[PDB]
RNA sequence: UUGAACAGAGAGCAUUUCCGGCAGCAGAGAUUUCAGCUGUU
């Protein structure tokens, strides 16, 4: 049976055990009873998942105190004999004998995927990828995985091609999770960041391109957002338009929770960047005004612009005269919107502006710091 | 193919060529042989449990002095339960048998009383009082059917206890045994008649007549299903059911044959006599090891342990020897050493069983137990080292359940021996017969064969050749004419009595010209 | 005093779940394993009298049968269940025979078909589609080579013409037909030997040796540009397609019926022969046979071998067919029915597990190749179980009651008797032969390979 | 055992482990259930008591048919078994091959008789009346079952006086004399 | 039928390339670990 098979198996391990003087046959013995229990329990009915973590565990501290008894007796780091890769052999096969029968415990699968990137030197990219492959094809609706995936190539072999068809593998899969989208964003930035540091980094040692400004970010950014609300309104498929302005709003926070990222990434333009999703904005849409739909909204998206004209500069080198051209935008959008939208957004614009300077610079310290005080209480 | 310590037992006897094909097969089997033969003996890393033993730490601490409740003290208390006593005062003495499996257990009483329980579990499968002596039972080829030697025939009966067959062709048997892959229950007594029955379809296979009176003693030998039995005349016969005379007759004792016992690798038979001897000999060389001369009273039993343990009972005692089975003369079973000599080979074990009489002895099979049948019930006494700690559960499983016994019942049906298989040698079954001759013969060599018989005729090769050197005394052409019969004249006759009266003519003209 | 004792947890024998299987302690040691060569023994005797219990080597047959005899079976080298069959009607049928029934049936011929090939033709101009359709040449004695297009339901690719595509046209009648492997070139027989192109009309060479008819041909599977033929004047003759000639002629005691090459050696052919047996050649030296197949009573009419190349069959007038390994120069199972009559074709499936036969009577018969087995898909164990079970049986072949059983088979009673007339007359011939040798001091021993031939072209 | 597949039983056509050739198809077992027999060498014992019957008979046939000794010993034998009450009837010499089995002879038996009388139910309760105490043949009182009837002693087959039994049936009647005894 | 450029697969074959010794530097990960660098063997 299948049991015996599996013992006579793992019998070579111990003749070299035996054969050098790292263990006593009653000592081989007794760890072939364990064995025994653990395989008569894999290949029996009834198994569960955890009797496979255990005896990967088992296995594991054998391996231990193999390691233990190869340092104490024989003083060498490793013999060159087969008992130093077998139980690691071993422990993988267990882990492919478990993710072949139940392939639906995610934790088991991250398991086998930990332990094989672990053991570096000794094992393959090849395997890793066949993994993901297996793992991919049993779950591709599960964003994580796809990202792990793409997360293991950027980082250990920087295989920029196969992140980005993995990226794109995984939102054809998954067009309606806003996570990929976002990671795909993320790893697009670090990508042109990469590429515009090793420019600069190439500048220094010796002696413009729409890649380098952004663009392929910003056309993710406009497929995340017609994609989005398409698959949104399939979910919760006057009313209807009631349904539209949900889905306006639940796109907008996405938006901006994409601008906090803009704002995390300082070397990339920020301000092209928020140029160019207040462009979107300012577009309509879903057949519906955006300031008209949501007042709250735009008044936010406003004041949003106009803090972040001067917010990406310093409070302590900050520029007065940009101050002033955000303080005339702020009252040309007071004038625009209505009169508590004006003052909504001068008190927010106020707020904003005392966060910034007033608590960094005082009247004394500074003298534009008294004009700046005046234009608050003028605001 | 490393070698390996342990390979001896997996080894197997056996009883240069210009074809290639031939040369690149016999190749191939010699390295599946040898590769056969490792991988087998790499399989002792699996043996899940170790035999047990009693070792003295001491000079003065001797192992036939430690007591059986000194032993159930110290051993663990499932072994300490396994060793149980009956007290069954009215219908002994009681005739014990085991179950292969050791999982059941058959007493007999002389007066009737025969039961079958589960003794481990302690479930009676069933209890007889047939008011009628009765002489020994055995089990079949399960717990399921047992048969008891009775008054005068034999019956068989089932699990629950009713009697499904009286065998009016076994008259006043006293011995039973089955053998378990032939489905034969053998029974002799004291008509002196050795019958094989066939159980399962219910034809007696054999009747042979031992022409020695009534059989003493009777065994089988596992290893080749060969029955020994034990005559009054002092001699041990080998017995196979398509012979009618016995294979071989070995001289034990003097007196009565008083019991045999053969061990598991069938290779080693111990014997008692009344004349006080118990005989250890070599089975397959057919000659005696030990000859223990002068018991104190004469050994009623013997048993031998799957181990190799050899336990003598005689009377009130039970004595078992260690080591006892080998070749050398320091393995001889003696009773003393003499100023602690080492050669000495001092018992094993004792037990007194006081003011009672040892019946019969049986091991359990696969425990470290020696049933004991006597007057009063049966015993079990505790011995570390008597039974296999590892079995083969193809084979025999002490653990069986319900549907894995109903099957092993059709698999063992369907692959039972044919009782003309047994022979002495097991190794006989896809042998080339002996008359045939040890090289093929093609037809070109088949027709040189019958050319030469044809013209053996014309060249006179058949009768023997004139030998003036020879004297006519021992003469072959002499001998041929006196074996021929006198009255019939043949043209053969007449061509050996030319050649002996040409021979002895010139004998005389030698001797003549000599003198 | 140390006293240890065998003690047996019951966690290791008895498992505490209830759907856990038990444990099998398993120890090798000879001592618990009693009777080795006789327990064998009887296993190995049980697989033979399962064997003869499970031996119901008739499938089926295809359709209902032509109208008239089935003189032309051909399969489809390509495709697993596909045939064609072709009668003395001039009617051909293609068959799918994992349904058992025809795709259609064409009134081909006036005359006989007397041959019969499956092509992938392939023409300069245009690619025929292979996937949806499949092509079959027949040639008959109208003088006609013919070739035809049948719709195939294998594919769902996508949502044509069954019937004549072209007419190859001829001087005289054609007797047998056979197509090139690899290339559009295929030969037809008759009066002489002909290489035909599918993108010409006429003939593209005549390969003929001599002024003799040619019965049969067969083209190489391996080395595709060899041909060989048979004639009326008891010769084989090979060919060779680089150098465009007749290679070697053969003349032996009668004329041989049909030839098959060996799919897993290109220099093998095996033809059935009027002798009542089978020859066995390799191609390089013709002046011996490599073996001898013997068991047949009359003509052996068709051949073909395994498509492993470890066995022929052989299709006889005896109403018989009979399997032989390559090895032995007897056969290993016979095929009869009372239903069954004079069998012209026998084809041995691709997958190598069926034997396709063609009758007198104009039935289509599938057979198994070995009478035991199953079709099913086996599990583990009983894989394990037949696989024993064979090797077993190899092992104990060579014992007597193993061997009664094993060669015992229900025979016809006409094909019994003349067994034991040809036995008869053979014994006579024994004793003749021991007269004369007896008569002349020197007498040449010739071979029972060497007997059937009587002459090659060129000497060795 | 279970039962057997399809192919295990055309390798086992001979496997039976509960009727043998040699059991004669439990004919023994069968009558000693019909007529309560205790003993198990009691048919045996029977049947050969029948065998001797049959051989003798056997042996008269074999003698010519116009032979005084063999006629003599036909009717003799015929009588014999007749007065015992084994044979129904004196008429035909072939009864004494034919009508000659263990049963005639187990239907002589005292509680076949008492049962046949009607002073038992069954054949069990007479068995268990015999063994109690309550039968005698005679002034003798009978405690064996197997004891033989003769057609001659069946007439004083009777319940023992002071028998609960015979005070029951007298009870029941209204007719029990306590002078009696009953 | 062949050539060239491109995109690959892990799926075959070869290696008389290098690495699974040691010392030291430095980084990163979860006090240890990890690969890497510089020497040496």
């Amino acid at each position: 049976s299948k049991t015996r098979y599996y013992l006579e198996q793992c019998i070579p391990e111990m003749d070299d055990l035996v054969e050098k003087g790292l263990f006593t046959k009653n000592e081989v013995s007794l760890i072939m009873k364990k064995r025994t229990d653990f395989e008569h329990r894999l290949n029996s009915r009834g198994s569960s998942i955890n009797d496979y973590i255990k005896y990967i565990n088992y296995e594991s501290n054998v391996n231990k105190l193999r390691a233990k008894r190869c340092k104490r007796i024989l003083q060498v780091k490793k013999t060159n004999s087969l008992s130093d890769w077998s139980i690691q052999q071993r422990i993988g096969f267990i882990y492919q004998r478990g993710t072949n029968k139940f392939p639906q415990d995610l934790k088991f699968w991250a398991m086998y995927l930990n332990y094989m990137k672990a053991r570096g030197n000794q094992t393959s990219y090849k395997k890793i990828h066949n993994i993901y492959n297996q793992l991919l094809k049993l779950h591709p609706t599960n964003v994580d995985i796809w990202i792990s995936c793409a997360k293991y190539e950027y980082e250990v072999h920087a295989n920029f091609k196969s992140c980005r068809n993995i990226f794109q593998n995984g939102l054809r899969f998954n067009p309606d999770v806003p996570k990929l989208w976002y990671e795909y964003v993320k790893f697009e930035l670090n990508f042109i960041t990469k590429l515009i540091n090793r420019r600069k980094v190439m500048g220094l040692i010796n002696e413009t391109n729409p890649a380098l400004r952004g663009d392929i970010a910003l056309t993710i950014f406009d497929v995340c957002m017609k994609t989005l609300g398409k698959h949104y309104i399939n979910k919760h498929k006057k009313m209807n338009i009631e349904l539209n302005k949900e889905t306006l709003n639940y796109l907008f926070s996405e938006s901006l929770r994409y601008i906090k990222l803009f704002d995390e990434f300082l070397d990339l333009e920020r301000d092209y960047l928020i140029n160019h999703v207040l462009q979107f904005w300012k577009n309509d849409m879903y057949d519906l005004s955006l300031r008209k739909d949501l007042p709250e909204l735009y008044l936010k998206t406003v004041m949003i612009d106009i803090t972040l004209n001067i917010r990406y500069m310093p409070v302590e080198k900050l520029d007065i005269d940009q101050l002033q051209l955000s303080v005339k935008k702020y009252f040309a959008y007071i004038s625009k919107l209505d009169s508590a939208s004006v003052k909504s957004l001068k008190n927010e614009y106020r707020s904003y502006l005392q966060d910034n300077y007033l608590k960094k610079m005082n009247a004394e310290d500074d003298p534009r710091y008294k004009i700046l005080d005046l234009i608050i209480s003028k605001l | 193919i490393k070698e390996r310590e342990n390979q001896n037992k997996f080894e197997r006897s056996t009883y240069q060529t210009k074809d290639k094909k031939l040369r690149a097969g016999l190749k191939k089997i010699d390295e599946q042989y040898k590769k056969a033969v490792s991988s087998a003996a790499a399989t002792d890393y699996l043996l899940p449990e170790s035999n047990g033993y009693l070792e003295p730490e001491n000079e003065l601490e001797k192992t036939f002095k430690v007591q059986q409740s000194e032993i159930k003290s110290s051993v663990d208390v499932s072994t300490a339960n396994k060793a149980l006593d009956l007290s069954l005062k009215e219908f002994g003495p009681y005739h014990i048998k085991y179950a292969k499996n050791g999982t059941h257990l058959l007493i007999t009483g002389r007066k009737g009383h025969v039961a079958s329980m589960d003794w481990r579990k302690g479930q009676l499968r069933a209890e007889l009082f047939l008011n009628e002596t009765c002489h020994s039972a055995t089990y079949l080829q399960n717990e399921q059917y047992f048969a008891v030697a009775q008054k005068k025939y034999t019956f068989i009966y089932d699990h629950e206890g009713t009697e499904l067959h009286r065998l009016k062709q076994h008259i006043e048997a006293r011995h039973l045994d089955f053998l378990p892959y032939h489905y034969l229950l053998v029974t002799a007594g004291e008509t002196g008649w050795l019958k094989y029955h066939d159980v399962s379809t219910g034809q007696l296979v054999s009747e042979l007549r031992t022409k020695a009176g009534p059989t003493m003693a009777m065994a089988q030998n596992p290893w080749n299903a060969v029955m020994h039995l034990g005559h009054s005349n002092g001699t041990v016969s080998l017995w196979s059911p398509s012979m009618p005379e016995p294979l071989v007759k070995l001289l034990s004792a003097r007196g009565p044959v008083n019991s045999i016992a053969i061990d598991r690798s069938g290779y080693y038979m111990a014997t008692t006599g009344a004349d006080r001897s118990m005989k250890i000999w070599d089975i397959r060389n057919f000659k005696q090891l030990h000859s223990v001369e002068s018991l104190p009273t004469p050994g009623t039993n013997v048993s031998i342990s799957d181990t190799g343990l050899l336990a003598l009972s005689r009377g009130p005692h039970v004595t078992l020897w260690k080591d006892a089975l080998k070749l050398s003369g320091d393995s001889k079973p003696c009773f003393g050493s003499m100023g602690g000599n080492p050669h000495r080979n001092t018992p094993y074990m004792s037990h007194l069983f006081a003011g009672n009489k040892v019946e019969n002895l049986g091991f359990v099979p696969f425990e470290d137990l020696l049933g004991v049948g006597h007057q009063t019930g049966i015993t079990n006494l505790i011995v570390p080292g008597a039974g296999e700690a590892n079995y083969d559960a193809l084979e025999l499983n002490p653990f069986e359940t319900k549907k894995q016994r109903q099957e092993q019942e059709v698999r063992t049906l369907l692959n039972k021996l044919p009782a003309d298989t047994i022979t002495l040698d097991p190794n006989s079954i896809g042998s080339v017969d002996k008359r045939s001759s040890t090289i093929r013969l093609n037809a070109k060599d088949l027709a040189q064969t019958t050319m030469d018989a044809n013209n053996k005729a014309k060249t006179n090769s058949d009768i023997p050749d004139v030998k003036p050197d020879v004297k006519g005394k021992n003469s072959g052409l002499r001998s041929f004419l006196r074996k021929k019969t006198q009255n019939v004249i043949d043209e053969r006759k007449l061509r050996v009595q030319k050649q002996l009266d040409k021979e002895k003519n010139i004998r005389k003209r030698n001797h003549q010209i000599k003198q | 005093m140390k006293i240890k004792t065998i003690k047996r947890s019951a966690d290791d024998y008895v498992p505490v779940k209830s759907t856990q299987e038990s444990q099998m302690p398993r120890n090798l040691n000879p001592e618990l394993h009693p009777f080795e060569r006789a327990r064998e023994y009887t296993k190995a005797l049980n697989a033979t009298k399962l064997e003869r219990m499970f031996a119901k080597p008739f499938v089926g047959q295809l359709g209902y049968g032509h109208r008239d005899g089935v003189y032309a079976i051909a399969k489809n080298y390509g495709s697993l269940n596909k045939l064609a069959t072709g009668s003395a009607d001039g009617v051909i049928k293609y068959w799918n025979m994992s349904t058992r029934e025809e795709f259609v049936s064409f009134k081909a011929h006036y005359g006989l078909v007397t041959g019969l090939c499956v092509t992938q033709p392939r023409f300069h101009d245009k690619k025929p589609d292979l996937k949806s359709q499949n092509f079959m040449l027949s040639c008959s004695d109208d003088k006609t080579v013919k070739l035809w297009s049948i719709n195939v339901d294998d594919y769902s690719n996508k949502n044509n013409e069954e019937g004549l595509i072209r007419t190859f046209d001829g001087e005289s009648a054609f007797q047998g037909i056979d197509s090139h492997r690899e290339n559009s070139t295929f030969a037809t027989g008759g009066a002489k030997i002909h290489l035909w192109d599918v993108n010409r009309l006429k003939p593209v060479s005549d390969l003929s040796w001599g002024a003799d008819n040619i019965t049969s041909l067969k083209f190489n599977q391996n080395e595709t540009d060899i041909l060989a033929s048979t004639g009326s004047d008891n010769s084989i003759v090979l060919y060779d397609l680089r150098t465009n000639s007749p290679t070697q002629k053969i003349v032996q005691t009668m004329r041989t019926n049909a030839i098959c090459w060996n799919p897993m050696e290109a220099f093998n052919f095996v033809t059935a022969n009027e002798d009542h047996n089978a020859y066995y050649y390799d191609m390089r030296n013709l002046s011996r046979s490599l073996n001898v197949f013997k068991d047949h009573v009359s003509a052996v009419m068709d051949v073909d071998f395994s498509p492993t190349g470890d066995e022929i069959v052989t299709g006889s007038y005896d109403k018989s067919i009979r399997i032989y390994k390559t090895n032995h120069g007897h056969s290993r199972e016979i095929y009869h029915t009372k239903r069954m009559q004079h069998v012209f074709q026998v084809k041995y499936s691709m997958d190598s597990k069926y034997i396709i036969s063609g009758s007198d009577d104009g039935n289509v018969r599938l057979w198994r190749s070995k009478a035991w087995e199953r079709s099913n898909v086996k599990t583990t164990r009983e894989k394990n179980k037949l696989e024993y079970d064979e090797k077993l049986k190899e092992r104990f072949r060579h014992m007597p009651e193993i061997k009664r059983i094993s060669r015992h088979r229900h025979v016809p009673q006409v094909i019994k008797k003349a067994q034991e007339i040809k036995n008869i007359e053979l014994s006579s011939i024994k004793r003749r032969e021991a007269n004369e040798r007896r008569t002349r001091k020197d007498m040449p021993y010739i071979s029972e390979r060497k007997k059937q031939i009587v002459g090659t072209v060129h000497k060795y | 055992v279970r039962k057997l597949k399809h192919h295990e039983q055309k390798l086992l056509k001979k496997v039976d482990f509960l009727e043998w050739k040699q059991d004669q198809g439990h004919r023994d077992t069968q009558v000693m259930r019909t007529y309560h027999i205790q003993n198990r060498e009691d048919y045996h014992k029977y049947n050969r008591i029948c065998g001797d019957i049959r051989r003798l008979a056997n042996k008269l046939s074999l003698l010519p048919p116009t032979d005084p000794f063999r006629r003599k010993h036909e009717q003799l034998l015929l009588d014999k078994l007749y007065a015992m009450g084994v044979l129904t009837t004196k008429s035909k010499i072939s009864d004494l091959e034919n009508k000659v089995t263990v049963s005639a002879i187990c239907r002589r038996r005292l509680p076949v008789i008492m049962h046949r009388l009607k002073m038992a139910e069954t054949i069990q309760d007479a068995v268990k009346f015999i063994e109690q105490g309550h039968v005698r043949v005679g002034p003798n009182l009978i405690n064996d079952p197997a004891y033989l009837v003769t057609r001659n002693m069946e007439d004083y087959v009777t319940w023992v006086d002071n028998s609960k039994i015979k005070k029951t049936l007298l009870r029941y009647r209204n007719q029990i004399d306590d002078f009696d005894f009953s």
